[PDB]
C-alpha cells in the first residue's frame, strides 16, 4: 500500500442562481402559502410566509 | 481554602455563586465543605508624594 | 473493514454512518481503533460479522436497527422471499488474512 | 396468556386542561439561583389533555388504547389502589422490531428493551396475583434493568383518589428520559390545577425508535377493574422561563407564547411587571410545517458508469466531464467502492441531499 | 441625521464580518451545525457590535 493505484473523482460545485441541473434526492411535498412555515427551494431554505 | 458552614446535598460535589463561580467544594477524601475565597484583595491604593 | 474507520466521527457519510452506527454532533469522548487481522481473520474467511446495507432512511445518532426484514428495492411489494429487486438487507464481511 | 378481553364498553375519551404542571429539566448543568430562558418540547400552558377512565359499575370500563409518541408525552394518573402499572414503547408492537417494556410487580420495576410479541389485548391481572398477560415470547434480548418500584400493592379499596403521579418521557440521542414527581391529593373526578416541577428518575440508554405507546393496566379476576383514571398530553418545542433555588430546584415558570403579560415577562427577564406599557417582541407563532420544492429531474447520476470505466486517465492529462439533468445518489456505490478518502471543503457531506447546484464538473485521474 | 443612521443601520445587515455569506439562510443550507456555528458567531458579533 502506497505503491497500488488510487482512483481520484474530485467535484467542483457551482451553486448560482440559474436553473438547477443536479439535486438531492429529497423528496417534494405539496406546497401551502398563507401560513409561517419552514421552506426548502432548489437548496435554499428560510422561514416565513 | 477555609471551613465553611455551607450545607451541601448528600450528592453534590461543587458549589457554584451568582457570577458563574465556583464557591464551595466537597474534598473527595474526608466528606467536608471547603469554601474557595481568591488570594487577591482588590481595593489597595498607594499615596505617594512624587 | 480497514477503510471505513473514518466514518466513526461526528458528521460523517457512508453506510456505517447512515445505516448502523452514528455519533451525535455534540459528541464527547475519544474513537479507538486498532489493526484486528491478527485474531480476526482466518484461513478460510471468517464471514461471522455483518453489517446492513439497506435502510428505508438514516438512523439518529446512538440508535440500534436489529431487524432483519426484506428491503423493498423495486416498485412491487415482495414477500419474505428475495426473488427479484428484493434483498435481505445484511450483508457479511469478508475476512482473509491475506487480504489487504 | 393471549386472551382478548370481553365486555367493555368502547374507547371513548373525554378532554380537559392542564393549568401549569409538566415543568421538568431541561439540559444536565447544574444551575442555582437564577432565571434562565430556555428552548425545549415542554408541555404548554392549558393545553388539551386526552383522559382516560378505568372503572365498573355491571358495565366494565378498560382504556387501553393505542397512542402516537411523538417528541415525548406527559402522563399523569390520580389513582386509588394502583390499577396503573405500566406501559408499552415501541413502533410496530410486535416481533418485527425492538420494543421497550416498562412493567411494576408488587416488589420491583422490571425495564427491559427486547423483541416482544404483544398480543391484542396487553393487560395484567391479580387475584394473590397471577400476571404477565401481555406478551407470549421475546427471544433475542438487548436490556435489562431492575430498581426501586414506583406503584403500589394492586389491592384495596376506598371512595376518593389519594395519589396523584406524573412522568414525562423523551426520546433524544438514545436515551430514553423519565422524569417524575409523586405528591397526595384529595381530588374526586378531575386533574389538580397547580403548578408541578419534575424531577430526572433515569436515563436509560436504550438505542430504540419509538412513534407509539400503549397503557398497561390490572384487572381483578367476572372479573372487576377498580377506579382510576390517567391523562395524556404532548409536548412542543416553546421558550420558557425557569428560576431555580439554592438546592438547584425549578419553583415557578412562565410559558412565553400563553399571553400578551407572559410575553412581556418572558421579554424583560422577570416574573413581575411594574405599571406602564413594554415594548414586546416575537409572539411566538412558531411554524409546525416544513415544505420541500424540487425540480423534477428524476433519472439518477451515472456515477456508477464513470466509476466503472476500464481506464480512467493519466495524471498529467486528467479529463474533465460535465454532469447534469440527474439526481446525485451517492448511496448506489455503497456495494461497490467503499471510498477511502472523502473531503468535502464548500460544503458539508451530510447536507448534500439537501442542495441543487447550477452546474458540477467531475475530474477523473489515477495517483 | 437620525434618517440616515437608520438607513445604515439597515444597510449594515449585507456585511459578512469574515464568513462565508452575510445572508443567515445559505449558511444553514450549505453547512451541518457544528461547523455552521462559527459562521454564526461571526455574524452575531458584528450585527451586534452595530
Ligand atoms: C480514603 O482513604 C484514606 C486512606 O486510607 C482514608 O483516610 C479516608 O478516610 C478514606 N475515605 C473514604 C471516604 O473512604
Ligand atoms: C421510526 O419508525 C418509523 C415507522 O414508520 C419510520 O417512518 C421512521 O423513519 C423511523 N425513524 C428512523 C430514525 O429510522
Ligand atoms: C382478539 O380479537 C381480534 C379481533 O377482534 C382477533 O384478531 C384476535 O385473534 C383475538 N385474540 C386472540 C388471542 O385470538
Ligand atoms: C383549565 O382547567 C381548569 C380546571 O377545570 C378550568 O377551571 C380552567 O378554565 C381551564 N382553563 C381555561 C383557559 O379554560
Ligand atoms: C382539545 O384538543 C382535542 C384534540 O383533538 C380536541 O378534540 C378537543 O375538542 C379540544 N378541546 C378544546 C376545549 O379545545
Ligand atoms: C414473532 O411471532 C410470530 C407469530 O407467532 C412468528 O411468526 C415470528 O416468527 C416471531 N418472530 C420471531 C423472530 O421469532
Ligand atoms: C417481581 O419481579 C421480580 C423480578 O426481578 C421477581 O424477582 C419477583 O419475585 C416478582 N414478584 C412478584 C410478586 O411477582
Ligand atoms: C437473534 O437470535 C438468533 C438465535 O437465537 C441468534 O443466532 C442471533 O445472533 C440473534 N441476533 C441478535 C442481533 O441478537
Ligand atoms: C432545599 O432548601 C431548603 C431551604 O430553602 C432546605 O430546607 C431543604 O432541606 C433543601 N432540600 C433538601 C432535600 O435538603
Ligand atoms: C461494470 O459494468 C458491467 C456491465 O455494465 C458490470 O457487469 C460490472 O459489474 C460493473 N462493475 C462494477 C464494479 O459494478
Ligand atoms: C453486492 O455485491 C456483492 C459482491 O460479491 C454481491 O454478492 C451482492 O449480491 C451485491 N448486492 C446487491 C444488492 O446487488
Amino acid at each position: 500500500v502506497g505503491y497500488q493505484p488510487y482512483r481520484v473523482v474530485v467535484l467542483s460545485f457551482e451553486l448560482l442562481n440559474a436553473p438547477a441541473t443536479v439535486c438531492g434526492p429529497k423528496k417534494s411535498t405539496n406546497l401551502i402559502k398563507n401560513k409561517c412555515v419552514n421552506f426548502n427551494f432548489n437548496g435554499l431554505t428560510g422561514t416565513g410566509v | 481554602l477555609t471551613e465553611s458552614n455551607k450545607k451541601f446535598l448528600p450528592f453534590q460535589q461543587f458549589g457554584r455563586d451568582i457570577a458563574d463561580t465556583t464557591d464551595a467544594v466537597r474534598d473527595p477524601q474526608t466528606l467536608e465543605i471547603l469554601d474557595i475565597t481568591p488570594c487577591s484583595f482588590g481595593g489597595v491604593s498607594v499615596i505617594t508624594p512624587g | 473493514r480497514g477503510d471505513e474507520v473514518r466514518q466513526i466521527a461526528p458528521g460523517q457519510t457512508g453506510k456505517i454512518a447512515d445505516y448502523n452506527y452514528k455519533l451525535p454532533d455534540d459528541f464527547t469522548g475519544c474513537v479507538i481503533a486498532w489493526n484486528s487481522n491478527n485474531l480476526d481473520s482466518k484461513v478460510g474467511g471468517n464471514y461471522n460479522y455483518l453489517y446492513r446495507l439497506f435502510r428505508k432512511s438514516n438512523l439518529k445518532p446512538f440508535e440500534r436497527d436489529i431487524s432483519t426484514e426484506i428491503y423493498q428495492a423495486g416498485s412491487t411489494p415482495c414477500n419474505g422471499v428475495e426473488g427479484f429487486n428484493c434483498y435481505f438487507p445484511l450483508q457479511s464481511y469478508g475476512f482473509h488474512p491475506t487480504n489487504g | 396468556q393471549c386472551v382478548n378481553l370481553t365486555g367493555r364498553a368502547t374507547i371513548q375519551p373525554s378532554f380537559t386542561n392542564s393549568s401549569h404542571r409538566g415543568v421538568y429539566y431541561p439540559d444536565t448543568i447544574f444551575r442555582s439561583n437564577s432565571l434562565v430562558l430556555s428552548q425545549g418540547y415542554f408541555l404548554p400552558f392549558y393545553s388539551n389533555i386526552s383522559w382516560y377512565y378505568a372503572l365498573t359499575k355491571a358495565e366494565k370500563r378498560v382504556d387501553n388504547p393505542i397512542l402516537d409518541f411523538k417528541d415525548g408525552i406527559y402522563f399523569a394518573a390520580t389513582e386509588k389502589s394502583n390499577i396503573v402499572r405500566g406501559w408499552i414503547f415501541g413502533t410496530t408492537l410486535d416481533n418485527t422490531s425492538q420494543s421497550l417494556l416498562i412493567v411494576n410487580n408488587a416488589t420491583n420495576v422490571i425495564i427491559k428493551v427486547c423483541n416482544f410479541q404483544f398480543c391484542y389485548d396487553p393487560y395484567l391481572s391479580g387475584y394473590s396475583t397471577r400476571e404477565f398477560a401481555v406478551y407470549s415470547s421475546y427471544a433475542n434480548c438487548t436490556f435489562e434493568y431492575v430498581s426501586k418500584p414506583f406503584m403500589l400493592d394492586i389491592s384495596g379499596k376506598s371512595g376518593l383518589f389519594d395519589t396523584l403521579r406524573e412522568f414525562v418521557f423523551r426520546n433524544v440521542d438514545g436515551y430514553f428520559k423519565i422524569y417524575s414527581k409523586y405528591s397526595p391529593v384529595n381530588v374526586n373526578s378531575n386533574l389538580p390545577t397547580g403548578f408541578s416541577a419534575l424531577e430526572p428518575l433515569v436515563e436509560l440508554p436504550a438505542g430504540i425508535n419509538i412513534t407509539r405507546f400503549r397503557t398497561l393496566l390490572t384487572i381483578h379476576r367476572g372479573w372487576t377493574v377498580f377506579s382510576a383514571a390517567y391523562y395524556v398530553g404532548y409536548l412542543a418545542p416553546r421558550t420558557f422561563m425557569l428560576k431555580y433555588n439554592e438546592n438547584g430546584t425549578i419553583t415557578d415558570a412562565v410559558d412565553c407564547s400563553l399571553d400578551p403579560l407572559s410575553e412581556a415577562k418572558c421579554t424583560l427577564k422577570s416574573f413581575t411587571v411594574e405599571k406602564g406599557i413594554y415594548q414586546t417582541s416575537n409572539f411566538r407563532v412558531q411554524p409546525t410545517d416544513s415544505i420541500v420544492r424540487f425540480p423534477n429531474i428524476t433519472n439518477l447520476c451515472p456515477f456508477g458508469e464513470v466509476f466503472n470505466a476500464t481506464t480512467f486517465a493519466s495524471v498529467y492529462a486528467w479529463n474533465r466531464k460535465r454532469i447534469s439533468n440527474c439526481v446525485a445518489d451517492y448511496s448506489v456505490l455503497y456495494n461497490s467502492t467503499s471510498f477511502s478518502t472523502f473531503k468535502c471543503y464548500g460544503v458539508s457531506p451530510t447536507k448534500l441531499n439537501d442542495l441543487c447546484f447550477t452546474n458540477v464538473y467531475a475530474d477523473s485521474f489515477v495517483v | 441625521q437620525n434618517a440616515q443612521a437608520l438607513n445604515t443601520l439597515v444597510k449594515q445587515l449585507s456585511s459578512n464580518f469574515g464568513a462565508i455569506s452575510s445572508v443567515l439562510n445559505d449558511i444553514l443550507s450549505r453547512l451541518d451545525p457544528p461547523e455552521a456555528e462559527v459562521q454564526i458567531d461571526r455574524l452575531i458579533t458584528g450585527r451586534l457590535q452595530s
